[PDB]
């Protein structure tokens, strides 16, 4: 008769009554995004997301988050990527990511486009998913810089890589992730996240408040000594960066 | 690596 929430280390959850092995399965369960506001409600199987339901948690009472589905007809269901599928709704946006961010021309000169915030924010904060193909590491580090532009590790086994020609919004837009340039100075950091669509992937966090259409950027993180194994103009970069200092 | 954000 209880409700037991199930707190990732982003701050994403899964909540629920579990079944007598503890399992969070049922019509009932949700997972709740990391502004404990937005959710996704419905049919999970030992806390995989199998028809989740676009919900706002309105209120908890007793510990018993009370939902209201959002209009339409939004569903989602787990989609892990493999080494060759991106997703299998590639237009289909994150709900979460859309109220937070949207993709524009850079402000940086000569880097294309970028990931703008789209409300102020404070610290902290999950802005967007970094999803992509799953590949090794052996695969892109024996291969061409011309093709690894959007190649991001996720741990010491996989790599996750938006190749062409998902690096348009226009052919892929489940998760904007990918859209954020590089800075030395930046605003937010990728961290490690548990998605119930994408699965284990990382994010962009904010370091610190952010405005209403200021451009996110992280730091890259490439091997500065290894001179840096590293495209060019971050080389150049790093040249004019460590001048500044 | 020729990867943003690798642990090394
Ligand atoms: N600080 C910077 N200076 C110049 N180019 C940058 C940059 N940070 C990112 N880029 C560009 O963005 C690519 C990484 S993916 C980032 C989004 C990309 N600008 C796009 O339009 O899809 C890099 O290959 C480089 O072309
Ligand atoms: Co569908
Ligand atoms: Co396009
Ligand atoms: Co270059």
């Amino acid at each position: 008769h209880g409700v037991c929430w199930i707190y990732y280390p982003d701050g994403g959850s899964l909540v629920g009554e579990v079944n007598e092995d503890g399992e969070m399965t049922g019509e009932k369960i949700a997972y709740v995004y990391p502004d404990e506001r937005t959710a996704l409600y419905g049919k999970f199987i030992d806390g995989e997301m199998i028809e989740g339901k676009l919900a706002t948690l309105m209120s908890t009472e007793e510990g018993r988050p009370h939902f209201e589905l959002m209009p339409g007809n939004s569903v989602y269901h787990f989609d892990k990527s493999t080494s060759s599928c991106i997703s299998t709704n590639a237009l289909l946006p994150d709900p979460y990511e859309s109220e937070r961010v949207y993709v524009a021309e850079s402000l940086i000169s000569s880097a294309g486009e970028g990931l703008f915030s789209k409300v102020a924010v404070g610290p902290n904060t999950v802005m967007s998913f970094a999803n992509g193909v799953r590949i090794t590491h052996q695969e892109v580090d024996s291969r061409d810089w011309a093709l690894n532009g959007n190649t991001l590790s996720l741990d010491e086994e996989t790599v996750i890589d938006v190749p062409e020609p998902y690096n348009h919004v226009s052919k892929y837009c489940a998760s904007l992730g990918h859209k954020a340039n590089h800075s030395f100075t930046p605003n937010c950091i990728y961290d490690m996240f548990v998605h119930p669509r994408f699965g284990p992937i990382k994010c962009i966090r904010t370091l610190r408040a952010v405005e209403a259409d200021e451009e996110l950027t992280v730091a890259y993180g490439y091997d500065h000594s290894p001179g840096p194994e590293a495209p060019e103009w971050y080389q150049v970069e790093l040249k004019a960066f460590q001048a500044t200092q | 690596s020729k990867s943003k954000d690798r642990k090394y």
